[PDB]
């Protein structure tokens, strides 16, 4: 969901950049690639 | 549209590395001990200074991470290459600013 994730979350960094490593941070490094 | 760059592409281009991994920054930071140890005039203005934004911005979310050994070693390699770069900068400042 790079529209929702990329557009809607971290394009203006609202919310912060570490929560993407936290709220989406459970063994999903394939989806981070 | 300059605001579309300056708001969306600004913090988008900032939060590119919102999560980014641990070893790769050591790899390309070491490749910035390749390129940052090529001098200034070989490398060039926003080439050199923007690579300083790449280690500046590679020391970036690591305060946001956690304490392993690669954390401290990459803090050493990063910040000492940073101050090598900064010394080289002010050297070049003074180098032309009494070229008169």
């Amino acid at each position: 969901n790079s529209t929702s994730l990329r557009k809607m979350l971290a394009n203006p960094h609202f919310n912060a950049k570490d929560f993407v490593h936290d709220k989406l941070g459970n063994a999903s490094a394939i989806t981070i690639d | 549209r300059n605001n579309v760059l300056t708001t969306l592409q600004r913090n988008i281009e900032s939060t590119l590395n919102s999560v980014a991994s641990v070893k790769d920054l050591a790899n390309e930071a070491s490749k910035y001990e390749i390129i940052l140890q090529k001098g200034i005039n070989q490398v060039g203005l926003k080439q050199y200074t923007q690579v300083v934004h790449k280690l500046d911005d590679m020391l970036e979310d690591i305060q946001s991470r956690e304490e392993n050994s690669e954390f401290h070693g990459i803090l050493t390699h990063l910040e000492q290459l940073i101050k090598r770069s900064e010394a080289q900068l002010r050297v070049y400042f003074i180098s032309i600013l009494n070229s008169i």
